[PDB]
């Protein structure tokens, strides 16, 4: 069992931008934390490569 | 060409029309690129105009 106050712990978040080469982005928030979402093809084996990141 | 006038052989050495030449070759490639991690894009480029494009 943990009793802390307000200010014990902090978090920090820093979405990551979309660069200019990527196709597709967006933003989603998950409990407040805005992600990124980025999606690339891969020609290579024929696909989709999605990533949220934070 | 120049002979003697007058003179007893009549042979003329006939001239020649050589056209000459040369190639010019496009064979170079300029480039400049650059690599940005997504740390680097999100927390160390600000304007990426100024930073990026016009360097």
């Amino acid at each position: 069992a943990y009793l802390w106050h307000r200010t014990a712990f902090i978090l920090a978040y820093r979405t990551p931008v979309v660069p200019e080469g990527a196709k597709a982005g967006a933003s989603f928030s998950a409990n407040g934390v805005a992600l990124r979402w980025l999606a690339d093809y891969d020609y290579s084996q024929l696909g989709d490569r999605t990533l949220l990141d934070v | 060409n120049r002979r003697d006038l007058r003179d007893p052989d009549r042979t003329v050495i006939a001239s020649e029309l050589v056209e000459h030449s040369f190639g010019v070759t496009l064979d170079k490639h300029v480039y400049a690129a650059l690599k940005f991690t997504d740390e680097q894009r999100t927390l160390d480029i600000r304007d990426y105009t100024k930073q990026v494009l016009m360097p």
